[PDB]
């Protein structure tokens, strides 16, 4: 662990809090109240104590004590309701602050960074650490404020009646901070190792729940129980290391207020019968004086042992902290958000000079790329398996970012407004998913609101109508957990009526038609073809001896574009592209 | 209540130290009462007496007392908080396993009733919920009924009236309190366990689709409906906050009419006498103190209708009955694989049409087969039979002239190597990707079978120590094909079923696989589903499909000189 890190979490914990500033401020105040009325109410039992055992008064004669103090109650029981209201709205509104933070992020971050942590593992960072902030803003945050104002103001109702009594509470005190920070010091690490076990546990969790065709495939239900078990064993270890830490600053504040209890009622005890004689101000020491010490000495230990408990819930918020925090400040795809957006709506150029493409870990994905697209014009990139053509459409998805120069129209991708850019971009990818409800839902992505017969357009040229009459509920039967309903096939060609449904200026296509036959191949390539003529179109693709009407070939070979030109040029000129098509 | 049953059964294990636990607790609560009781009455006993009956006043033992209830609870509620909660995540451990590995066996159909994003909340949200059940409802509510008998039997020596006064209210809060917050908070307990598992299921949904709805712009929408449901459930958290301040006022009211209560009616007179004296504040700080063992007595049942919820959702995921069920004998894994299939139809759940339709076929040992067909016409579906992912309807299936479904799991596992049409990238170590086909490869077998396959460059820098998938590295689509080519390679079975493997590669790199395929497996029954009428010639029988039957069935050179459908895919 590092202090230094620990000292940076909780200055952006304590930045979140502005927003309720104002809720936090009241909660001091009525935790104040419940100070002033605990020493009201001790002040009543001990008058009324006092004058029934000592003076044997009637009770009917105690009638005004009685009547203040059940109205003692009363307000105390409303300050404890009040109070707990208030710290609650505090804490929610700062806890609903930083997940929108967290989820505006997630959105910018794109798919590329999304990658950095397993899906499991970013519930566990949106929902069990920011939920687990909620005590530092709600208990923690009013509490250093009551923990010196109401024990100090315990201390000065005692004073006036026996000097004495009120050392004893403060002779025990100045322990209680250097005992609270040294079992504590430890506990904003262990927290940030909880939950570290706990993302490890969510994200192996699901990943194998993803997998689990391939586990059962190969019989790996032992191996996997035992690969749960490690990681729910270290949760487990790692959720008692936080609870021990816990438990022994509680145990030890207990030991503290134990001891003065007991020593305020060992030193009254003797004092009234007269075994010692010092801590009166020259009086007899009253009995009213010697309950109102007992009842307050455990109130003046409340705060303390209330701090001391909400003290680890700061140290369970900064251990929370220290994954979002990290989260909050790696670099985006590019630097700085883009706002300048591209007017036309015609089909855009693409020039690229030196482009490189990175990962978010910064290895670079394609090497030195020079190309340039111009309007209306179809490009066609074909090469090795592992050449990095699957990378360009990423980046000018603007998913990846890029070191070298990549203008669309002019612009430069990293200027542009990436929410305006996108209305501008139509893509079928690999292994492409479908994250609606149902087929008519995943189709009409691009817009929800699209006509009957835009509609059926779409799933006509994508030759998705041939097999609806196969679903039960037609265009509304729902596709399941990753498509599961569908064949391979199918939600591939679901995932081309999603990209014909819309005009673009700038269309990609991955593998449009991959896991299709010869014939369905055929007819899904004829929308295809049609649609790649309307706007600027960069289309990776296998297959070789189809194209020839295509304006431009790229073949790239190690992240780079080594052939350009069309068919007829490159077919017959020998280089790697003749090495492809002879195949 | 009852969906708890099953879970009360697990203090069987850890029996001792959840007991433990609960003696400790009423002996905290004991020395609790007892230090604050003590001194009440010490001092004021001690006032009364004053300095003529020092010497009659036995002042010691009062001094022992207080003193020895001091160290009573604050050890007895540190151990009591250490063995309790050592046991219950212990259980919630076992609970957590016991929970995944139901997952498995269900996992073709049984687990496509649920979402991701749900059972991710069931395994480690939901199970965690739990330790409310083993935390802070028992030991609460059996110490809070012995803490209270005891101070009632205790304080009916001194005088019956008053005992059975302080008793009754501790007792009738105890017993008609925590009943009224668990009907109050049950509606609002179940809207938090299920918008908790919604938000989830919404938030991974998302998080996994943001390639496809950020391009179409759907990414606000979807955020929309996730910020949504986290409004209700922000709301249900607020509803039980409410609850919880108006149980603590309660406790507040009603622990001050206690206290109200033994100071007006102590003073009239305790066990028959006209002035108590000292017995006064026997009573009176009793009151003051016996209410501290009914502070967690009311939240016991208030968290309860979330407890309950949740333990609906993990017992409905552990009473599913697999679909699919495997012979316990052990059988011995045959060298040489033939199998025989007989009119099998196969429908698949909540469907009215068959995926497959009488689909009958005879594939000799050493045989390579190859299917083609439309999209959809079952060609993926007549694969995962062959595994036993479903049972078949109305057909049968053997291996080696014996029924498929005769086979111990291990052995049905050790036959059958698959390359599946969609191939998941673990979020493992590259070594861990590639030992669960063949765990006891070394890494030289594991290097050599990536250089076969194409992967050689995978090997650079970490090479099998770097990390892959999720957090890692993302292979491209063609790496990811032969990655799964890799694995299938390092299992070895005798029946191998390759469902379009070369997809998505290449020409040349296509053409590396199938010579690799082509070596690799000689003498082995090969089942392979190809899109691509390339190499046929090699195949002893082509299979055509549509809409799950076999419309003609016999070698490439016979297929082409009768023109069927299969010369239509060929030049078309
Ligand atoms: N989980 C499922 N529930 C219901 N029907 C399904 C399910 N999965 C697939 N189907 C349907 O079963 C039929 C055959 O599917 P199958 O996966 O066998 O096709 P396939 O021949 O492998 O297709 P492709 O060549 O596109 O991969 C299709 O109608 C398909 O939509
Ligand atoms: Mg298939």
């Amino acid at each position: 662990m590092n202090k230094s890190r620990q000292k940076e979490l909780t200055r952006w914990l304590k930045q979140q809090s502005v927003i309720s500033q104002r809720w936090l401020n009241i909660s001091r105040l009525l935790g104040f109240v419940s100070g002033i009325l605990i020493i009201a109410q001790a002040w009543f039992m001990a008058r009324i104590l006092q004058h029934m055992i000592m003076e044997n008064i009637p009770r009917e004669a105690l009638l005004l004590p009685f009547t203040l103090l059940v109205l003692t109650f009363v307000l105390r029981a409303w300050v404890v309701w009040l109070r707990e209201r208030v710290g609650y709205h505090a804490g929610q509104h700062i806890r609903f602050a930083i997940r929108r933070q967290v989820l505006d992020r997630l959105q910018q971050a794109g798919p590329a960074w999304i990658q950095g942590k397993p899906a499991g593992s970013w519930a566990t960072l949106v929902l069990e650490q920011i939920d687990d902030m909620h005590d530092y803003y709600a208990r923690y945050l009013p509490q250093m404020a009551l923990a010196v104002s109401v024990p100090l103001l315990i201390v000065v109702a005692i004073f006036p009646s026996n000097w004495a009594a009120a050392l004893i509470l403060l002779g025990t005190a100045p322990l209680i901070p250097l005992f609270m920070a040294l079992v504590g010091m430890g506990a904003a690490d262990a927290n940030r190792r909880n939950f570290l076990a706990l993302a490890r546990l969510s994200g192996h969790f699901l990943d194998r729940l993803r997998g689990m065709e391939t586990l059962r495939i190969f019989g790996r239900g032992e191996a996997e129980i035992e690969s749960i078990r490690s990681a729910s064993e270290d949760f487990r270890q790692r959720t008692m290391e936080v609870l021990r830490l816990a438990f022994l600053s509680s145990g030890i504040l207990e030991f503290f207020t134990s001891l003065s209890i007991a020593l305020v009622a060992v030193y009254f005890g003797f004092s009234y019968l007269g075994e010692l004689d010092f801590g009166h101000y020259d009086t007899g020491v009253t009995l009213a004086a010697g309950f109102l010490a007992l009842i307050l000495a455990p109130e003046f230990f409340q705060p303390l042992r209330d701090l001391g408990t909400f003290y680890h819930a700061k140290a369970q918020a900064v251990g929370a902290a220290d994954s979002l925090k990290t989260f909050m400040e790696t670099p985006l795809a590019h630097p700085q958000r883009g706002e300048a957006e591209l007017a036309s709506t015609d089909p855009v150029t693409i020039e690229a000079e030196e482009l490189f493409i990175t990962s978010p870990e910064g290895k670079t994905l394609a090497g030195p790329l020079n190309f340039t697209l111009p309007a209306g014009q179809r490009a066609v990139l074909v090469g090795r398996s592992g050449s990095g053509k699957s990378s360009l459409l990423n980046a000018l998805s603007g998913f990846l970012s890029y070191q070298g120069s990549l203008r669309i129209n002019g612009i430069e991708l990293r200027d542009l407004s990436p929410e305006s850019w996108r209305k501008h971009l139509s893509w079928v990818g690999q292994n492409p998913q479908l994250p609606a409800a149902t087929l008519r839902d995943n189709v009409l992505l691009a817009r929800p609101d699209a006509s009957e017969q835009e509609l059926q357009a779409a799933l006509d040229n994508a030759w998705v109508s041939e097999f609806l009459p196969l679903l039960p509920q037609g265009v509304d039967t729902p596709v399941g957990d990753q498509a599961a309903r569908l064949s391979v096939g199918q939600a591939q060609r679901v995932a081309v009526a999603r990209a014909l449904l819309n005009p673009c200026s700038l269309l990609l296509l991955d593998e449009p038609a991959a896991s299709l036959d010869a014939h369905s191949e055929q007819r899904v390539m004829e929308a295809l073809n049609a649609a790649s003529l309307r706007q600027t179109t960069l289309m990776v693709t296998h297959q070789l001896e189809d194209l020839a009407d295509w304006d431009v070939i790229w073949v790239m070979q190690d992240g780079r574009i080594i052939e350009q030109g069309r068919y007829a040029e490159l077919s017959v000129a020998g280089g790697p592209f003749a090495t492809l098509l002879a195949h | 209540m009852r969906a708890l049953l099953p879970y009360l059964a697990l203090y069987k294990r850890h029996k001792w130290m959840l007991s433990l636990g609960i003696v400790l607790a009423i002996v905290t609560l004991l020395a609790s009462i007892g230090l604050l009781t003590l001194s009440g009455w010490f001092l004021s006993a001690s006032a009364v007496a004053g300095v003529a009956g020092l010497y009659s006043f036995n002042y010691m033992l009062p001094a022992a007392g207080v003193r020895g209830a001091a160290i009573t609870r604050t050890a007895g509620r540190y151990f009591e908080r250490l063995v309790s909660h050592d046991a219950t995540f212990r259980v919630l451990q076992h609970l957590r396993i016991y929970t995944f590995s139901k997952l498995l066996p269900l996992s073709p159909a049984g687990l496509a009733r649920y979402r991701q994003g749900e059972l991710l909340n069931r395994v480690v949200a939901d199970v965690d919920t739990l330790d409310h059940l083993y935390l802070r409802v028992i030991s609460p509510l059996v110490g809070a009924f012995v803490v209270i008998m005891v101070v009632t039997i205790g304080l009916s020596f001194l005088d019956f009236t008053l005992a059975f006064t302080l008793g009754g209210i501790m007792l009738l809060t105890l017993f008609l309190m925590p009943p009224l917050f668990y009907r109050a908070g049950k509606s609002t307990g179940q809207n938090l366990t299920h918008l908790r598992g919604q938000y989830r299921q919404q938030l991974t949904a998302w998080l996994q689709g943001q390639a496809e709805l950020t391009i179409f712009g759907a990414s606000d929408r979807y955020r929309t409906q996730l910020e949504n449901t986290e409004i209700q459930w922000l709301e249900a958290q607020r509803r039980q906050s409410e609850l919880t301040a108006l149980s603590q006022a309660i406790m507040l009211l009603i622990g001050a009419l206690a206290v109200i209560l033994m100071l007006w009616m102590a003073s009239g007179g305790v066990g028959g006498n006209a002035q108590p004296g000292a017995l006064i504040a026997l009573f009176v700080f009793c009151a003051l103190a016996a209410f501290e063992a009914l502070a967690p007595v009311t939240g016991a049942f208030q968290h309860l209708g979330q407890v309950i919820a949740s333990a609906v959702r993990i017992s409905d995921l552990t009473d599913q009955k697999p679909e699919v069920t495997f012979p316990d004998t052990q059988t011995r894994v045959a060298d040489r694989v033939s199998l025989t299939l007989r009119d099998v139809q196969f429908t698949y759940p909540e469907q009215s049409q068959q995926a497959l339709k009488g689909i009958s076929l005879q594939v000799n040992a050493g045989e390579h087969i190859a299917i083609l067909g439309r999209t959809g016409c079952g060609k993926s579906t007549l694969l995962q039979q062959l595994t036993r992912a479903w049972d078949p309807q109305q057909g049968e299936i053997l291996l080696n002239d014996s029924p498929i479904a005769s086979l111990n799991e291990a052995a049905l596992r050790q036959t059958i190597s698959v390359v599946p049409q969609r191939v998941h990238l673990f979020s493992a170590t590259l070594r861990d990707n590639l030992l669960l086909a063949s765990p006891g490869s070394s890494d030289e077998a594991l290097s050599e079978i990536l250089r076969r396959v194409g992967l050689e460059k995978l090997l650079e820098d970490a090479g099998l120590n770097s990390w892959l998938g999720e957090g890692g590295r993302q292979l491209s689509g063609g790496e990811l094909r032969r990655l799964a080519i890799a694995r299938a390679l390092l299992h070895d079975a005798p029946l191998v079923l390759l469902d379009q493997p070369t997809e998505g590669l290449d020409a040349t790199t296509e053409s590396q696989i199938l010579e690799l395929l082509a070596e690799m497996m000689r003498e082995k029954t090969v089942l392979m589903v190809t899109h691509r009428l390339r190499g046929l010639s090699r195949f002893q029988q082509i299979i055509v499909m549509d809409n799950g039957q076999i419309i003609e069935q016999g070698t490439h050179a016979e297929l082409l000189a009768r023109q069927g459908r299969y010369y239509q895919f060929k030049q078309g």
